[PDB]
RNA sequence: UUGAGCCUUGAUGUGUAGGAUAGGUGGGAGGCUUUGAAGUGUGGACGCCAGUCUGCAUGGAGCCGACCUUGAAAUACCACCCUUUAAUGUUUGAUGUUCUAACGUUGACCCGUAAUCCGGGUUGCGGACAGUGUCUGGUGGGUAGUUUGACUGGGGCGGUC
RNA sequence: GUUUAUUAAAAACACAGCACUGUGCAAACACGAAAGUGGACGUAUACGGUGUGACGCCUGCCCGGUGCCGGAAGGUUAAU
């Protein structure tokens, strides 16, 4: 038969493709545990309403988990009111939930876990910089400026 | 029977092999059974090596 | 290619060594491998060849001018009938028989021109271009092409050379055209 | 094909005919030629010549995991038992170990009767 | 009864003709196979005495369209 | 993995006069090798152990042609190939190795159920075999239906149509 | 011992004994379109078939033919 599949399915499979199978494999194994199904044409265009949807549609929506860094860098900066010792060395110190709780606070708004200083992470005044998250690939670079009040 | 002869040379010297087997218990075991008659034979063979 | 790659003969000194061995079918039932009386072909090749007659002392004065050289006199049929290593070629047909001076005992020549109102006729061509290629055991096809002066202009010989498919007997089917020689080798399909 | 260079000429050497064979170590055998199929046959290759001629074809086919240097086990009287060895010696071969390996019964099957010729 | 469940398909009468046209009553049976059938729409093996057409038929209908038109026909499955 | 096709690639020829272990025609009077040769020295190797090829290499630099004979002349070189063979592939089987999930189970167990049937379930053993359907070659007095002539000094035998 | 109930009681059948041959068990083999069942609640010291016929002394030669067993490289050969 033809029949598309389902799971990955080893030597053939795909996750959603049509290829042509002997019925014994079919039935007997792939269906039944199903990890595939009769191409009964009905359903093979309940599979192109499922070609359209999830893909194109919600990866420009992942355009969007990575245009909230397009205001990144047209801001890219915010100030820290923390104060320095004994020469302008932080008297504070600012984190993850400290770059993105006073990242979201603002028009620019992030996932608390979403915001990467390394650690300095920090120990020190003035501007320093950190890597912004929101996809997996796209992230992005600000500029941090903790200030002495 | 055995020789692992050495370093500088190539006869055979091997002279042992008429000092034990080879046609000692070979020509000896290879025909007719005899059974006594060998009793006979060596029999003949110590009336001859008296003198 | 989808004919003949005639530029497919690209360090001797010319590549008219370069043959004509198309295949040909078993004997599976009675068929033979015949070729015609000196093949032509469409192309005039350029060959001025050496001809020798069993001409007269009649025709040494015109059956030397056509695409030849000589013509051997009638003296000169067993007058020069005493050499091993001093003795296309031709036969006029009929009732003319050359076994009396072109028989004995291993060399091939039989077709000519036969010719007695005329020993160089205005029209009568096809004879100063290719020779013969008859059998030589499993199959025949062997003679030669073109030369390093042609391209698909000799390629002419591929739809007039291997347009020479003739009657085949049962249980064949004779065809595997390929050239080339004196430098590499090889041909398409058929 | 392979090499070994190490190896062993086992020599049947019977009475009517001696047989050659040059295994590797492992008796996995490289190469045989035997008397009588030399040539002479009968008598014929009842000779030490014909064992001569057997070790040469040989090696002459041995010689195809070139084996430098062998082991050689004597079996059999008769002839072509030593003069066999003779010519793998100067055919060209390092002689290493020579032992005798014809099998003898402790007394045990009753050999055959006849020989009333 | 040699019958398949699907098509009803059951074995028929005809002849068997020699090369000198002798008839022999004679039957044809159908390819019956037992065969059990994963109906996922009732977690369950139903297991059909089916003909080899019998199964294709099930393939292209599938085993719950099949089993419908049993139980439409009071067929016990 | 292995038998058969099919397709490229590389092997080899001791009929007699003779420079010599000439396959048949055909191109054919120079290609070649420093893109590193002859001939020595072994490696795998075919085999009528007669001798050949070659990768590696020592090497280190010219050999040829009608040449006069031979029914047929060049290891001058190149082809489509036959003698028979050898190797990768492409194709088609077949034979073999595993898996389990079809199917077998006349092992064990659970429930229906106080049941040696049957159904379902679990497990163990097998397993794409076995078995069955359709088709098909062989076999098949086991069964079945029949044939096994007429003339004739009775029939039969012989003979005859 | 058995047998032709009703013209044959026997030298005929059987018989213990013997031999050959099949059968690893879901046995072969038998009744059965089949399920199922005999064989057997047995398991090769068993079960079927076949011939011979206590026992004593014995049982030779022939494998061309016909059956049967094994085999296979070739040849020939079906659906396809
Ligand atoms: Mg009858
Ligand atoms: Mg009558
Ligand atoms: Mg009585
Ligand atoms: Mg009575
Ligand atoms: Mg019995
Ligand atoms: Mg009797
Ligand atoms: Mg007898």
């Amino acid at each position: 038969m033809q029949v598309i599949l389902l799971d990955k399915v080893a030597n053939l499979g795909s996750l959603g493709d049509q290829v042509n199978v002997k019925a014994g494999y079919a039935r007997n194994f792939l269906v039944p545990q199903g990890k595939a199904v009769p191409a009964t044409k009905k359903n093979i265009e309940f599979f192109e309403a499922r070609r359209a949807e999830l893909e194109a549609k919600l990866a420009e929506v992942l355009a969007a988990a990575n245009a909230r860094a397009e205001k990144i860098n047209a801001l890219e900066t915010v100030t820290i009111a923390s104060k320095a010792g004994d020469e302008g060395k932080l008297f504070g110190s600012i984190g993850t939930r400290d770059i993105a709780d006073a990242v979201t606070a603002a028009g620019v708004e992030v996932a608390k876990s979403e915001v990467r200083l390394p650690n300095g992470v920090l120990r020190t005044t003035g501007e320093h910089e950190v890597s912004f998250q929101v996809h997996s690939e796209v992230f992005a670079k600000v500029i941090v400026n903790v200030v002495a009040e | 029977i055995k020789v692992r002869e050495n370093e500088p040379f190539d006869v055979a010297l091997r002279r042992f092999k008429r000092s034990c087997e080879k046609a000692g218990v070979l020509a000896e075991v290879r025909r007719r059974e005899f059974y006594e008659k060998p009793t006979t034979e060596r029999k003949r063979a110590k009336a001859s090596a008296v003198k | 290619k989808v004919y003949t790659i005639d530029e497919a003969a690209r360090t001797a000194k010319f590549d008219e060594t370069v043959e004509v061995h198309a295949k040909l079918g078993i004997d599976p039932r009675r068929s033979d491998q015949n070729v015609r009386g000196t093949v032509s072909l469409p192309h005039g090749l350029g060959k001025q060849v050496r001809v020798l007659a069993i001409a007269k002392g009649e025709k040494i004065k015109e059956a030397e001018e056509a695409g030849a050289d000589y013509v051997g006199g009638e003296e000169i049929i067993q007058k020069i009938l005493d050499g091993w290593m001093d003795f296309v070629m031709g036969a006029v047909g009929s009732k003319l028989g050359r076994i009396l001076g072109p028989r004995g005992l291993n060399p091939k020549a039989g077709t000519v021109g036969f010719n007695i109102g005329e020993i160089i006729r205005e029209i009568k061509a096809g004879r100063i271009e290719f020779r013969n290629d008859k059998t030589g055991a499993i199959h025949a096809p062997v003679g030669k092409a073109s030369f390093p002066p042609e391209k698909l202009a000799d390629n002419i010989r591929a739809f007039i050379r291997a347009l020479e498919a003739h009657k085949p007997e049962g249980a064949k089917g004779t065809f595997l055209r390929s050239v080339y020689v004196t430098t590499t080798m090889g041909p398409s399909v058929r | 094909r392979k090499q070994v260079s190490d190896g062993v000429a086992h020599i049947h050497a019977s009475f009517n005919n001696t047989i050659v064979t040059i295994t590797d170590r492992q008796g996995n055998a490289l190469g045989w030629a035997t008397a009588g199929g030399s040539g002479f046959r009968g008598s014929r290759k009842s000779t030490p010549f014909a064992a001569q001629v057997a070790a040469e074809r040989c090696a002459d086919a041995v010689k195809e995991y070139g084996i430098k240097n062998l082991e050689v086990m004597v079996k059999g009287p008769g002839p072509g038992r030593e003069s066999t060895i003779r010519a793998l010696n100067a055919a060209g071969f390092r002689i290493t170990n020579i032992t005798d390996v014809t099998p003898i019964p402790h007394n045990g099957c009753r050999p055959p009767k006849k020989r009333r010729v | 009864s040699r019958v398949c469940q699907v098509t009803g398909k059951r074995p028929v009468t005809g002849n068997n003709r020699s090369h000198a046209l002798n008839a022999t009553k004679r039957r044809f049976l159908p390819n019956l196979h037992s065969h059990r059938f994963w109906v996922e729409s009732e977690k369950r093996f139903v297991t059909l005495r089916v003909s080899a057409k019998g199964m294709r038929v099930i393939d292209k209908k599938g085993i719950d369209t099949v089993l419908a038109e049993l139980r439409a026909r009071g067929e016990k499955y």
